[PDB]
Protein backbone atom coordinates (compact mmCIF):
# COMPACT_ATOMS: atom_id res chain seq x y z
CA UNK A 1 0.00 0.00 0.00
CA UNK A 2 0.77 3.99 0.49
CA UNK A 3 2.63 4.70 4.24
CA UNK A 4 0.32 7.00 5.42
CA UNK A 5 -2.56 6.17 4.22
CA UNK A 6 -5.15 2.86 4.21
CA UNK A 7 -7.94 1.81 1.29
CA UNK A 8 -11.51 1.25 2.98
CA UNK A 9 -15.05 1.27 2.57
CA UNK A 10 -17.02 4.65 2.38
CA UNK A 11 -20.27 3.98 3.92
CA UNK A 12 -22.20 5.09 0.94
CA UNK A 13 -19.01 6.01 -1.11
CA UNK A 14 -17.92 2.51 -2.16
CA UNK A 15 -14.00 2.22 -1.46
CA UNK A 16 -12.10 5.15 -0.36
CA UNK A 17 -8.87 6.42 0.81
CA UNK A 18 -8.39 7.24 4.42
CA UNK A 19 -5.49 8.37 6.85
CA UNK A 20 -4.00 6.91 9.21
CA UNK A 21 -1.12 9.92 9.70
CA UNK A 22 -1.77 13.66 10.29
CA UNK A 23 -1.29 15.93 7.33
CA UNK A 24 -0.55 19.87 6.89
CA UNK A 25 -2.08 22.26 4.27
CA UNK A 26 1.00 21.77 1.27
CA UNK A 27 2.06 17.95 2.52
CA UNK A 28 2.19 15.38 -0.21
CA UNK A 29 0.34 12.82 0.86
CA UNK A 30 1.55 10.62 -1.98
CA UNK A 31 2.50 10.60 -5.88
CA UNK A 32 1.40 8.48 -8.48
CA UNK A 33 3.15 7.35 -11.66
CA UNK A 34 1.27 6.99 -14.96
CA UNK A 35 -0.51 3.70 -15.37
CA UNK A 36 -1.47 4.87 -18.91
CA UNK A 37 -1.38 8.53 -20.31
CA UNK A 38 -1.54 10.20 -23.88
CA UNK A 39 -0.30 13.34 -24.99
CA UNK A 40 -3.38 15.38 -26.20
CA UNK A 41 -2.78 15.98 -30.69
CA UNK A 42 -2.51 19.49 -30.29
CA UNK A 43 0.49 19.85 -27.91
CA UNK A 44 2.65 17.57 -30.07
CA UNK A 45 5.79 19.25 -30.75
CA UNK A 46 5.28 21.65 -27.34
CA UNK A 47 6.20 18.70 -25.03
CA UNK A 48 7.76 14.90 -25.18
CA UNK A 49 5.45 12.48 -25.92
CA UNK A 50 7.06 10.29 -23.16
CA UNK A 51 8.01 12.54 -20.30
CA UNK A 52 5.42 15.76 -21.20
CA UNK A 53 8.61 17.80 -20.37
CA UNK A 54 7.49 21.19 -22.28
CA UNK A 55 11.11 22.20 -23.82
CA UNK A 56 12.10 23.80 -27.45
CA UNK A 57 14.26 21.31 -29.67
CA UNK A 58 12.27 18.47 -29.09
CA UNK A 59 13.53 15.60 -31.73
CA UNK A 60 10.56 14.54 -34.47
CA UNK A 61 10.24 10.81 -35.07
CA UNK A 62 11.17 9.85 -38.22
CA UNK A 63 8.87 7.37 -39.77
CA UNK A 64 5.61 9.53 -38.92
CA UNK A 65 6.61 12.80 -38.01
CA UNK A 66 3.97 13.56 -35.40
CA UNK A 67 5.69 12.38 -32.35
CA UNK A 68 8.30 14.59 -30.57
CA UNK A 69 10.98 13.70 -27.72
CA UNK A 70 13.61 15.11 -25.45
CA UNK A 71 16.51 12.84 -27.28
CA UNK A 72 16.56 9.51 -28.53
CA UNK A 73 15.96 7.93 -24.68
CA UNK A 74 12.63 9.44 -24.60
CA UNK A 75 11.90 8.08 -28.22
CA UNK A 76 13.19 4.32 -27.13
CA UNK A 77 11.06 4.36 -23.94
CA UNK A 78 7.85 5.75 -25.60
CA UNK A 79 7.97 3.37 -28.47
CA UNK A 80 6.05 0.54 -26.91
CA UNK A 81 3.41 2.73 -26.78
CA UNK A 82 4.05 4.88 -29.79
CA UNK A 83 4.49 1.80 -31.83
CA UNK A 84 0.64 1.81 -31.75
CA UNK A 85 -0.08 4.85 -33.64
CA UNK A 86 3.09 5.28 -35.62
CA UNK A 87 2.78 3.78 -39.16
CA UNK A 88 -1.28 3.69 -38.44
CA UNK A 89 -0.74 7.61 -38.54
CA UNK A 90 1.04 7.43 -41.71
CA UNK A 91 -0.81 4.54 -43.36
CA UNK A 92 -4.65 6.03 -42.88
CA UNK A 93 -3.14 9.86 -43.19
CA UNK A 94 -5.88 12.17 -42.67
CA UNK A 95 -8.14 9.70 -42.05
CA UNK A 96 -6.43 8.87 -38.61
CA UNK A 97 -8.72 10.62 -35.74
CA UNK A 98 -9.82 8.71 -32.94
CA UNK A 99 -10.65 10.42 -29.87
CA UNK A 100 -8.33 10.75 -27.14
CA UNK A 101 -10.34 8.28 -24.71
CA UNK A 102 -9.97 5.65 -27.83
CA UNK A 103 -5.97 6.70 -27.52
CA UNK A 104 -6.08 6.30 -23.90
CA UNK A 105 -8.06 2.69 -24.16
CA UNK A 106 -5.54 1.49 -26.50
CA UNK A 107 -2.58 1.73 -23.78
CA UNK A 108 -4.12 0.45 -21.12
CA UNK A 109 -4.87 -2.29 -23.61
CA UNK A 110 -1.10 -2.75 -24.49
CA UNK A 111 -0.06 -2.29 -21.04
CA UNK A 112 -2.20 -5.15 -19.97
CA UNK A 113 -0.41 -7.41 -22.39
CA UNK A 114 2.92 -6.38 -21.49
CA UNK A 115 2.73 -5.99 -17.89
CA UNK A 116 -0.33 -8.02 -16.24
CA UNK A 117 0.70 -7.54 -12.78
CA UNK A 118 -0.23 -5.41 -10.43
CA UNK A 119 1.82 -1.52 -11.12
CA UNK A 120 3.71 0.38 -9.01
CA UNK A 121 0.57 2.71 -9.82
CA UNK A 122 -2.22 -0.21 -8.56
CA UNK A 123 -0.41 -0.39 -4.82
CA UNK A 124 -4.27 0.37 -3.20
CA UNK A 125 -6.63 0.17 -6.25
CA UNK A 126 -6.20 -2.12 -9.56
CA UNK A 127 -7.57 -0.95 -13.07
CA UNK A 128 -9.13 -3.89 -13.24
CA UNK A 129 -11.15 -3.45 -9.99
CA UNK A 130 -12.64 0.56 -11.68
CA UNK A 131 -15.84 1.08 -11.27
CA UNK A 132 -17.74 0.86 -14.32
CA UNK A 133 -21.20 1.97 -13.59
CA UNK A 134 -22.22 -0.34 -16.58
CA UNK A 135 -25.45 -0.96 -15.09
CA UNK A 136 -26.62 2.55 -15.05
CA UNK A 137 -25.89 3.07 -18.99
CA UNK A 138 -28.59 4.41 -20.46
CA UNK A 139 -29.22 3.78 -24.69
CA UNK A 140 -27.41 7.36 -25.62
CA UNK A 141 -24.38 6.38 -23.18
CA UNK A 142 -24.31 2.99 -24.60
CA UNK A 143 -24.00 3.95 -28.24
CA UNK A 144 -21.30 6.59 -27.86
CA UNK A 145 -19.55 3.34 -26.13
CA UNK A 146 -19.81 1.56 -28.88
CA UNK A 147 -18.61 4.12 -31.02
CA UNK A 148 -15.92 4.04 -29.08
CA UNK A 149 -15.54 0.05 -29.81
CA UNK A 150 -15.46 0.58 -33.57
CA UNK A 151 -13.12 3.63 -33.57
CA UNK A 152 -10.33 1.05 -31.44
CA UNK A 153 -10.90 -1.81 -33.82
CA UNK A 154 -10.61 0.77 -36.72
CA UNK A 155 -7.16 2.09 -35.60
CA UNK A 156 -5.79 -0.44 -33.02
CA UNK A 157 -6.02 -3.47 -34.24
CA UNK A 158 -2.19 -4.40 -35.67
CA UNK A 159 -0.81 -5.02 -32.05
CA UNK A 160 -3.83 -5.48 -29.78
CA UNK A 161 -5.43 -8.48 -29.03
CA UNK A 162 -9.09 -7.48 -27.99
CA UNK A 163 -11.33 -9.04 -25.36
CA UNK A 164 -15.33 -9.16 -25.94
CA UNK A 165 -17.70 -6.23 -27.00
CA UNK A 166 -18.85 -6.92 -23.17
CA UNK A 167 -15.29 -6.48 -21.53
CA UNK A 168 -14.52 -3.40 -24.15
CA UNK A 169 -17.81 -1.57 -22.95
CA UNK A 170 -16.33 -1.86 -19.20
CA UNK A 171 -12.90 -0.91 -20.18
CA UNK A 172 -14.41 2.35 -21.88
CA UNK A 173 -17.33 2.77 -19.01
CA UNK A 174 -14.41 2.63 -16.24
CA UNK A 175 -12.47 4.93 -18.34
CA UNK A 176 -14.72 7.61 -18.88
CA UNK A 177 -15.26 7.53 -14.65
CA UNK A 178 -11.73 7.25 -13.48
CA UNK A 179 -9.33 9.01 -16.40
CA UNK A 180 -7.79 11.84 -15.73
CA UNK A 181 -6.90 14.95 -17.77
CA UNK A 182 -3.32 16.47 -16.93
CA UNK A 183 -3.42 19.90 -17.09
CA UNK A 184 -0.26 22.53 -17.82
CA UNK A 185 -0.24 25.94 -15.04
CA UNK A 186 -3.02 27.25 -16.90
CA UNK A 187 -5.14 25.12 -16.48
CA UNK A 188 -4.40 24.17 -20.64
CA UNK A 189 -5.35 20.76 -21.74
CA UNK A 190 -1.85 18.47 -21.75
CA UNK A 191 -2.99 14.84 -22.30
CA UNK A 192 -5.09 12.04 -20.57
CA UNK A 193 -4.31 9.68 -18.06
CA UNK A 194 -4.61 6.40 -15.83
CA UNK A 195 -3.68 7.35 -11.72
CA UNK A 196 -4.89 4.05 -10.27
CA UNK A 197 -4.07 5.23 -7.05
CA UNK A 198 -5.43 8.72 -8.01
CA UNK A 199 -8.71 7.21 -8.62
CA UNK A 200 -9.18 5.72 -5.53
CA UNK A 201 -9.97 9.22 -3.91
CA UNK A 202 -14.12 9.72 -3.43
CA UNK A 203 -15.04 13.45 -4.42
CA UNK A 204 -15.63 16.56 -2.51
CA UNK A 205 -16.69 20.36 -3.00
CA UNK A 206 -14.73 21.22 -0.07
CA UNK A 207 -11.84 18.88 -0.75
CA UNK A 208 -9.26 18.30 1.24
CA UNK A 209 -6.30 17.67 -1.34
CA UNK A 210 -6.00 18.82 -4.96
CA UNK A 211 -4.02 17.05 -7.46
CA UNK A 212 -1.07 17.93 -9.77
CA UNK A 213 0.95 16.50 -12.50
CA UNK A 214 5.15 16.76 -12.64
CA UNK A 215 5.05 15.57 -16.16
CA UNK A 216 3.48 11.84 -16.28
CA UNK A 217 3.33 11.99 -11.74
CA UNK A 218 0.25 12.80 -10.39
CA UNK A 219 1.04 14.30 -6.81
CA UNK A 220 -1.44 14.44 -3.92
CA UNK A 221 -1.07 17.66 -1.79
CA UNK A 222 -3.51 18.82 1.55
CA UNK A 223 -4.87 21.72 1.49
CA UNK A 224 -6.51 21.44 4.69
CA UNK A 225 -5.49 19.53 8.19
CA UNK A 226 -5.99 15.78 7.55
CA UNK A 227 -6.27 14.10 10.66
CA UNK A 228 -6.04 10.30 11.39
CA UNK A 229 -9.43 8.62 10.53
CA UNK A 230 -10.44 11.30 8.07
CA UNK A 231 -11.42 10.38 4.46
CA UNK A 232 -8.99 11.98 1.84
CA UNK A 233 -11.49 13.63 -0.91
CA UNK A 234 -9.80 15.74 -3.89
CA UNK A 235 -12.69 17.67 -6.31
CA UNK A 236 -13.63 15.85 -9.64
CA UNK A 237 -15.30 19.24 -10.87
CA UNK A 238 -15.08 23.00 -11.59
CA UNK A 239 -16.07 24.29 -8.09
CA UNK A 240 -17.18 27.52 -9.09
CA UNK A 241 -21.03 26.67 -9.80
CA UNK A 242 -23.80 25.97 -7.52
CA UNK A 243 -24.65 23.12 -5.59
CA UNK A 244 -27.50 22.00 -8.27
CA UNK A 245 -24.99 22.57 -11.30
CA UNK A 246 -22.36 20.84 -9.24
CA UNK A 247 -24.31 17.75 -8.97
CA UNK A 248 -26.09 18.05 -12.57
CA UNK A 249 -22.62 17.16 -13.85
CA UNK A 250 -21.62 15.28 -11.19
CA UNK A 251 -24.74 12.68 -12.15
CA UNK A 252 -23.96 12.61 -15.60
CA UNK A 253 -20.16 11.96 -15.83
CA UNK A 254 -20.03 9.88 -12.38
CA UNK A 255 -23.73 8.60 -11.64
CA UNK A 256 -23.80 9.95 -8.07
CA UNK A 257 -25.10 12.84 -5.80
CA UNK A 258 -22.88 14.43 -3.48
CA UNK A 259 -23.88 15.23 0.24
CA UNK A 260 -20.22 16.98 0.85
CA UNK A 261 -21.08 20.42 3.83
CA UNK A 262 -21.14 22.47 0.92
CA UNK A 263 -24.16 20.18 -1.43
CA UNK A 264 -26.24 19.78 1.96
CA UNK A 265 -25.66 23.61 3.44
CA UNK A 266 -25.58 24.95 -0.02
CA UNK A 267 -23.81 28.59 1.76
CA UNK A 268 -22.13 29.60 -1.30
CA UNK A 269 -25.37 29.15 -4.02
CA UNK A 270 -26.39 32.59 -3.07
CA UNK A 271 -22.89 34.90 -3.46
CA UNK A 272 -22.75 32.51 -7.04
CA UNK A 273 -25.74 33.68 -8.36
CA UNK A 274 -25.71 36.82 -6.75
CA UNK A 275 -28.85 39.25 -8.29
CA UNK A 276 -28.26 42.74 -8.66
CA UNK A 277 -29.89 45.21 -5.33
CA UNK A 278 -32.76 46.58 -7.96
CA UNK A 279 -35.49 49.57 -6.70
CA UNK A 280 -37.91 46.75 -7.98
CA UNK A 281 -36.52 43.46 -7.14
CA UNK A 282 -36.39 40.98 -9.35
CA UNK A 283 -39.18 38.26 -9.07
CA UNK A 284 -38.34 34.39 -8.16
CA UNK A 285 -39.46 33.18 -11.81
CA UNK A 286 -37.45 36.63 -13.68
CA UNK A 287 -34.45 34.76 -11.62
CA UNK A 288 -35.07 30.97 -12.43
CA UNK A 289 -35.76 32.22 -16.09
CA UNK A 290 -32.19 34.38 -16.36
CA UNK A 291 -30.39 30.75 -14.66
CA UNK A 292 -31.84 28.78 -17.16
CA UNK A 293 -31.06 31.32 -20.21
CA UNK A 294 -27.54 31.21 -18.57
CA UNK A 295 -27.15 27.55 -19.05
CA UNK A 296 -28.62 27.28 -22.49
CA UNK A 297 -25.69 29.85 -23.42
CA UNK A 298 -23.21 27.68 -21.74
CA UNK A 299 -24.24 24.99 -24.07
CA UNK A 300 -25.00 27.26 -26.85
CA UNK A 301 -21.16 28.70 -26.75
CA UNK A 302 -19.84 25.11 -26.46
CA UNK A 303 -21.06 24.33 -29.84
CA UNK A 304 -20.24 27.31 -31.55
CA UNK A 305 -16.54 27.43 -30.57
CA UNK A 306 -16.43 24.08 -32.83
CA UNK A 307 -17.34 26.39 -35.80
CA UNK A 308 -17.99 30.51 -35.62
CA UNK A 309 -15.44 33.11 -35.96
CA UNK A 310 -13.65 34.98 -32.97
CA UNK A 311 -16.27 38.19 -33.33
CA UNK A 312 -19.32 36.01 -33.24
CA UNK A 313 -18.05 34.33 -30.06
CA UNK A 314 -17.46 37.85 -28.80
CA UNK A 315 -21.11 38.51 -29.95
CA UNK A 316 -22.01 35.73 -28.26
CA UNK A 317 -20.68 36.66 -24.75
CA UNK A 318 -21.03 40.37 -24.94
CA UNK A 319 -25.01 40.02 -25.99
CA UNK A 320 -25.15 37.26 -23.17
CA UNK A 321 -23.67 39.12 -20.62
CA UNK A 322 -25.66 42.23 -21.32
CA UNK A 323 -28.62 40.19 -20.87
CA UNK A 324 -27.81 39.04 -18.03
CA UNK A 325 -27.16 42.45 -16.59
CA UNK A 326 -30.61 43.15 -16.04
CA UNK A 327 -31.09 40.74 -13.29
CA UNK A 328 -27.51 39.03 -12.57
CA UNK A 329 -24.65 41.31 -10.52
CA UNK A 330 -21.13 41.08 -12.23
CA UNK A 331 -19.70 38.39 -9.55
CA UNK A 332 -22.02 36.11 -10.15
CA UNK A 333 -20.86 32.78 -11.97
CA UNK A 334 -22.65 32.90 -14.93
CA UNK A 335 -21.18 36.20 -15.88
CA UNK A 336 -18.09 35.14 -15.06
CA UNK A 337 -18.58 32.36 -17.02
CA UNK A 338 -19.15 34.15 -20.20
CA UNK A 339 -16.11 37.02 -19.59
CA UNK A 340 -13.84 33.95 -18.88
CA UNK A 341 -14.85 32.55 -22.49
CA UNK A 342 -14.58 36.29 -24.17
CA UNK A 343 -10.68 36.31 -22.53
CA UNK A 344 -10.24 32.72 -23.47
CA UNK A 345 -11.14 34.49 -27.13
CA UNK A 346 -8.65 37.74 -26.79
CA UNK A 347 -5.90 35.21 -25.95
CA UNK A 348 -6.57 33.18 -29.04
CA UNK A 349 -6.59 36.40 -31.50
CA UNK A 350 -3.47 36.99 -29.46
CA UNK A 351 -5.60 40.63 -28.41
CA UNK A 352 -3.57 41.38 -24.79
CA UNK A 353 -5.31 43.98 -24.00
CA UNK A 354 -8.55 42.81 -24.30
CA UNK A 355 -7.58 39.62 -22.06
CA UNK A 356 -6.50 41.55 -19.42
CA UNK A 357 -9.59 43.81 -19.85
CA UNK A 358 -11.64 40.77 -19.22
CA UNK A 359 -8.81 39.05 -16.53
CA UNK A 360 -9.23 42.01 -14.32
CA UNK A 361 -13.43 41.97 -13.83
CA UNK A 362 -12.80 38.04 -13.09
CA UNK A 363 -10.04 37.62 -10.30
CA UNK A 364 -11.52 39.16 -6.86
CA UNK A 365 -15.28 36.95 -7.85
CA UNK A 366 -13.07 33.72 -8.72
CA UNK A 367 -10.97 34.48 -5.66
CA UNK A 368 -14.37 34.50 -3.53
CA UNK A 369 -16.13 31.37 -5.28
CA UNK A 370 -13.70 29.08 -5.20
CA UNK A 371 -11.75 27.43 -2.23
CA UNK A 372 -8.93 28.96 -0.24
CA UNK A 373 -6.78 26.99 -2.16
CA UNK A 374 -7.27 26.33 -5.94
CA UNK A 375 -5.52 25.95 -8.90
CA UNK A 376 -8.78 27.90 -11.09
CA UNK A 377 -7.31 30.86 -8.66
CA UNK A 378 -3.65 30.49 -9.32
CA UNK A 379 -4.38 29.61 -13.09
CA UNK A 380 -6.02 33.16 -13.66
CA UNK A 381 -3.58 35.16 -11.09
CA UNK A 382 -0.69 33.84 -13.67
CA UNK A 383 -2.63 34.84 -16.96
CA UNK A 384 -3.05 38.25 -15.36
CA UNK A 385 1.01 38.60 -14.28
CA UNK A 386 1.89 37.20 -17.70
CA UNK A 387 -0.57 39.65 -19.39
CA UNK A 388 0.70 42.80 -17.40
CA UNK A 389 4.40 41.21 -17.94
CA UNK A 390 3.96 41.01 -21.82
CA UNK A 391 2.39 44.93 -21.77
CA UNK A 392 5.17 46.28 -19.77
CA UNK A 393 2.90 46.86 -16.40
CA UNK A 394 6.07 45.14 -14.27
CA UNK A 395 4.87 46.51 -10.79
CA UNK A 396 1.27 44.74 -11.51
CA UNK A 397 3.14 41.88 -13.25
CA UNK A 398 4.88 40.87 -10.65
CA UNK A 399 1.91 41.30 -7.62
CA UNK A 400 -0.15 39.14 -9.69
CA UNK A 401 2.67 36.40 -10.40
CA UNK A 402 3.42 36.07 -6.63
CA UNK A 403 0.01 35.08 -5.81
CA UNK A 404 -0.44 32.80 -8.18
CA UNK A 405 3.02 31.24 -6.82
CA UNK A 406 1.29 31.68 -3.23
CA UNK A 407 -1.54 29.18 -3.77
CA UNK A 408 1.60 26.64 -6.26
CA UNK A 409 3.68 26.18 -3.22
CA UNK A 410 0.59 24.91 -1.53
CA UNK A 411 -0.93 22.94 -4.43
CA UNK A 412 2.50 21.78 -6.49
CA UNK A 413 4.93 22.59 -3.84
CA UNK A 414 7.73 25.16 -3.56
CA UNK A 415 10.46 23.50 -5.23
CA UNK A 416 7.70 22.53 -8.08
CA UNK A 417 9.44 23.21 -11.53
CA UNK A 418 6.20 25.49 -12.55
CA UNK A 419 7.30 27.67 -9.55
CA UNK A 420 10.81 28.14 -10.58
CA UNK A 421 9.81 29.39 -13.83
CA UNK A 422 7.34 31.91 -12.71
CA UNK A 423 10.67 33.20 -10.45
CA UNK A 424 12.40 33.18 -13.45
CA UNK A 425 9.85 35.40 -15.39
CA UNK A 426 9.38 37.37 -12.38
CA UNK A 427 13.62 37.88 -12.30
CA UNK A 428 14.29 38.43 -15.94
CA UNK A 429 11.84 41.48 -15.40
CA UNK B 1 -12.21 12.85 -17.16
CA UNK B 2 -11.14 14.40 -13.82
CA UNK B 3 -10.31 17.77 -13.92
CA UNK B 4 -10.36 21.97 -12.59
CA UNK B 5 -11.17 23.50 -16.10
N1 LIG C 1 -18.83 11.97 -2.64
C1 LIG C 1 -19.26 10.84 -3.16
N2 LIG C 1 -20.48 10.32 -2.87
C2 LIG C 1 -20.91 9.15 -3.42
N3 LIG C 1 -20.17 8.44 -4.28
C3 LIG C 1 -18.96 8.89 -4.64
C4 LIG C 1 -18.43 10.12 -4.12
N4 LIG C 1 -17.23 10.31 -4.64
C5 LIG C 1 -16.97 9.32 -5.46
N5 LIG C 1 -18.00 8.43 -5.48
C6 LIG C 1 -18.14 7.16 -6.24
O1 LIG C 1 -16.86 6.78 -6.74
C7 LIG C 1 -16.81 6.78 -8.18
C8 LIG C 1 -15.56 7.47 -8.70
S1 LIG C 1 -14.06 6.45 -8.37
C9 LIG C 1 -13.66 6.73 -6.63
C10 LIG C 1 -13.45 5.37 -5.94
C11 LIG C 1 -14.80 4.57 -5.78
N6 LIG C 1 -15.51 4.97 -4.53
C12 LIG C 1 -14.59 3.07 -5.90
O2 LIG C 1 -15.05 2.28 -4.99
O3 LIG C 1 -13.99 2.61 -6.82
C13 LIG C 1 -18.05 7.57 -8.56
O4 LIG C 1 -18.46 7.45 -9.94
C14 LIG C 1 -19.06 7.22 -7.46
O5 LIG C 1 -19.70 5.94 -7.61
ZN1 LIG D 1 11.21 13.43 -22.64
ZN1 LIG E 1 6.33 7.73 -35.11
ZN1 LIG F 1 -20.54 18.45 -2.75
Amino acid sequence: GLGGLERFCSPGKGRGLRALQPFQVGDLLFSCPAYAYVLTVNERGNHCEYCFTRKEGLSKCGRCKQAFYCNVECQKEDWPMHKLECSPMVVFGENWNPSETVRLTARILAKQKIHPERTPSEKLLAVKEFESHLDKLDNEKKDLIQSDIAALHHFYSKHLEFPDNDSLVVLFAQVNCNGFTIEDEELSHLGSAIFPDVALMNHSCCPNVIVTYKGTLAEVRAVQEIKPGEEVFTSYIDLLYPTEDRNDRLRDSYFFTCECQECTTKDKDKAKVEIRKLSDPPKAEAIRDMVRYARNVIEEFRRAKHYKSPSELLEICELSQEKMSSVFEDSNVYMLHMMYQAMGVCLYMQDWEGALQYGQKIIKPYSKHYPLYSLNVASMWLKLGRLYMGLEHKAAGEKALKKAIAIMEVAHGKDHPYISEIKQEIESH
Amino acid sequence: LKSKK
